[PDB]
């Protein structure tokens, strides 16, 4: 037992507070192995996260931990899978199954949703933990 | 009626 690299995502969709777009995701810190690949969608089945929307696409993008080369800590990686939507990462659109190193802190957009994300490093190689929170206003601007 | 998982991804 070490520290461990912590991932913490805030979210914010217009409305997220109506049909319950989040109704499915938890707000705790969960730790996780450093070898699963996180995914985000509609689909209830193969998703750690699940947004109830008619317009997220089933699976819509996926992290995925490694390190990088000189490097004693785990990096995150983000790829998207929607055919639909693109995901803008810090102004970057990423296609059908483009993919990208994670800088330390981002956002990370699809439709109208928001994501910022920021890192924290831990020791530790084969856990991290993610924690999600809600956020009350636009993160733009 | 629809379901929703399965559904195709709606744009708009």
């Amino acid at each position: 037992e070490e520290t461990v690299t912590c991932l913490q995502m805030t979210v914010y969709h217009p409305g997220q507070l109506q049909c319950g777009i989040f109704q499915s995701i938890s707000f705790n810190r969960e730790k996780l192995p450093s070898s699963e690949v996180v995914k985000f969608g509609r689909n209830s089945n193969i998703c750690h996260y699940t947004f109830q929307d008619k317009q997220v696409s089933r699976v819509q993008f996926s992290l995925q931990l490694f390190k990088k080369f000189n490097s004693s800590v785990l990096s995150f990686e983000i790829k998207n899978m929607s055919k639909k939507t693109n995901l803008i990462v810090d102004s970057r659109e990423l296609g059908y199954l483009n993919k990208m190193d994670l800088p330390y802190r981002c956002m990370v957009r699809f439709g109208e949703y928001q994501f910022l994300m920021e890192k924290e490093d831990g020791e530790s190689l084969e856990f991290f933990e993610t924690q999600f929170i809600l956020s009350p206003r636009s993160l733009l601007q | 009626m629809t379901s929703f998982e399965d559904a195709d991804t709606e744009e708009t």
